[PDB]
């Protein structure tokens, strides 16, 4: 059974450090090509670093200067010491076992991965704002409805719609990061239009980080 | 009593780099002008020597050590260099005295599905010691468990093939390098150049 | 300098279908090549590595084939399971580049998104902001364009958009388009549209309000 068990992920600010441990299981880290690879948030992969059996190592242009490959025999685990850290660092980060200049076999065995967030951002709760079924034009018998929960960080944030009673036809959208450094997402159900007067609709947003949760009664605007 | 480089040089068959050749170049007359003005190399580098000086110089012994690398891996044939060549195959002392010449040989070397009679050493536990030649092709253990000559899982054979194609882009090709290493001992001097 | 060109970027298919993904490098890398799966929220899964060789566990049916500049990954008949993103990797030389990734995803009948648009609430306006929310729910396929108009306007640089995984029950998507203004410039202008243009309509969806419920 071959494990590669990563921790040491976390927030950080820009110019800040961290240092990210792989202990390994199976095989024998200092007698192999390890490496770091990492994936940007909805990007793909991008290798990092790799430390040779003999002790010679390779870093990705990006991180040139900035990160430290190195390892504990004694202990079988590898290290990623990563200085001077920018936001464009952020990513799920990666140990893997091999090597990817002349190596046929790849990276057969992975890590689990961790989340390095590198960003001036302070930590708050979103704000819950109504995204109001339209009443005022009523479509063929079914309405939509929402919540935009709006300017938090770090991610994530829970939505449930009626405490949990209200679960079809909820898309709760994946985040996006704003130029602001902070998070922003929607929560959308589809509903009978027919409902609209007699059933409330309220929207639970839980941010953990912040100790926030705010529930928000969605009503169709009164003119 | 002419040095016999056109025997290393244009050799039929060049060594592997991992199982590189050494030839002892003594008592002889040592035109490295016909080296020098040749335009045929793609890497002509001197390590404590000047290039143009060497007809005017006298050594106890020069040796000519040769092999096949890829054409990105020719830098590591220089003092201080690190890599799978530099550090598994073939390395030069920090204080390397000589000259370290390159050609691409895509025509000699690399045939349409690949020539994988060149060979590299991809495993080793440690780095070589400066002009070392390990040629052992027992089974890389990668784990705890012993391989007892197997090949499978954490258990490597510790060479790769090259398997040269003549379609590969021009830093993969197949390049032919020779290594001159000027020996300077208290004794007779059996190298020196036409005088 | 090896550059990598994955193809498709995305790929509809059904289960049992026999599947090919593509993968050029710039220059001859020999066999010096793997694929990888991956699934959202877990590590890549070596498939196939130099080139052709099965990556020990993984099933016969993946695949792979080429050497020099094209490659491929064929997945000769499509389980559940096998929907997933599909990476290629040279092995040849630093930084041993990733290509672009192929989303394997579900083959379905084209669904027209229904379109929303919803207006600022008056709690976000008193704190200064205004965010425009255009929802295209329920569609097949992925590919859809949202287009804001503010007075006629087309408004570029000032939205962001999201859109959901393949839904589990129906294999449709569902996206949101925000479009945010300060308070001030929201109230500078009247008509606010999010105009659709998607397979499953015969001509652009629009959606509007006048600020103010006019
Ligand atoms: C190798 O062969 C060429 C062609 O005959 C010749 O010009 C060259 O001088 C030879 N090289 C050496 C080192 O003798």
């Amino acid at each position: 059974e071959v494990q590669l068990v990563e921790s040491g992920g976390g927030l950080i600010q820009p110019g800040g450090s961290l240092r990210l441990s792989c202990a390994a299981s199976g095989f024998t880290v200092s007698s192999n090509y390890m490496s770091w690879v990492r994936q940007a948030p909805g990007k793909g992969l991008e290798w990092v670093s790799v430390i040779y059996s003999g002790g010679t190592t390779y870093y990705a242009d990006s991180v040139k200067g900035r990160f430290t490959i190195s390892r504990d025999n004694s202990k079988n685990t590898l290290y990623l010491q990563m200085n001077s850290l920018r936001a464009e660092d952020t990513a799920v980060y990666y140990c893997a076992r091999g090597d990817v200049s002349g190596y046929r076999y790849g990276l057969d065995y992975w890590g689990q991965g961790t989340l390095v967030t590198v960003s001036g951002a302070s930590t708050k709760g979103p704000s819950v704002f109504p995204l109001a079924p339209s009443s005022k034009s009523t479509s063929g018998g079914t309405a939509a409805l929402g919540c935009l929960v709006k300017d938090y960080f770090p991610e994530p944030v829970t939505v449930s719609w009626n405490s949990g009673a209200l679960t079809s036809g909820v898309h709760t959208f994946p985040a996006v990061l704003q130029s602001s450094g902070l998070y922003s997402l929607s929560s959308v159900v589809t509903v009978p239009s027919s409902s609209l007067g007699t059933q409330t609709y309220i929207c639970n947003v839980n941010h953990k980080p912040s100790n926030t949760k705010v529930d928000k009664r969605v009503e169709p605007k009164s003119c | 009593n002419l040095c016999p480089f056109g025997e290393v040089f244009n050799a039929t068959r060049f060594a592997s780099v991992y199982a590189w050749n050494r030839k002892r170049i003594s008592n002889c007359v040592a035109d490295y002008s016909v080296l020098y003005n040749s335009a045929s190399f793609s890497t002509f580098k001197c390590y404590g020597v000047s290039p143009t000086k060497l007809n005017d110089l006298c050594f106890t012994n020069v040796y000519a050590d040769s092999f096949v690398i890829r054409g990105d891996e020719v830098r590591q044939i220089a003092p201080g260099q690190t890599g799978k060549i530099a550090d598994y195959n073939y390395k030069l002392p920090d204080d390397f005295t000589g000259c370290v010449i390159a050609w691409n040989s895509n025509n000699l070397d690399s045939k349409v599905g690949g020539n994988y009679n060149y060979l590299y050493r991809l495993f080793r536990k440690s780095n070589l010691k400066p002009f070392e030649r390990d040629i052992s092709t027992e089974i890389y253990q990668a784990g705890s468990t012993p391989c007892n000559g197997v090949e499978g899982f954490n258990c490597y054979f510790p060479l790769q093939s090259y398997g040269f194609q003549p379609t590969n882009g021009v830093g993969y090709q197949p390049y032919r390098v020779v290594v001159l290493s000027f020996e300077l001992l208290h004794a007779p001097a059996t190298v020196c150049g036409p005088k | 300098d090896i550059q990598l060109t994955q193809s498709p970027s995305s790929l509809s298919a059904s289960v049992g279908d026999r599947v090919t993904i593509t993968c050029r490098a710039s220059q001859g890398i020999s066999s010096y090549l793997a694929w990888y799966q991956q699934k959202p929220g877990k590590a890549p899964k070596l498939l196939i590595y130099a080139a052709s060789t099965l990556e020990n566990g993984v099933p016969s049916r993946f695949s792979g084939s080429g050497s020099g500049t094209d490659f491929t990954l064929t997945i000769s008949s499509l389980q559940p399971e096998d929907f997933a993103t599909y990476y290629c990797q040279q092995l040849n030389s630093y930084p041993g580049t990733f290509g672009q990734g192929t989303k394997l995803e579900i083959k379905r009948t084209v669904a027209a998104p229904s379109v929303f648009i919803f207006p600022p609430s008056d709690e976000q306006l008193k704190s200064g902001t205004a965010s425009v929310v255009c929802l295209l729910n329920n569609f097949y396929p992925r590919e859809a364009k949202v287009q804001w108009k503010v007075d006629n306007a087309l408004q570029s640089g000032n939205s962001q958009e999201s859109v959901t995984e393949q839904d589990s029950k129906d294999s449709t998507y569902s996206l949101s388009s925000t479009l945010t203004l300060s308070k001030a410039d929201y109230e500078k202008h009247k008509v606010y549209a999010c105009e659709v243009t998607h397979q499953g309509l015969s001509s652009p969806v629009t959606k509007s309000f006048n600020r103010g419920e006019c």
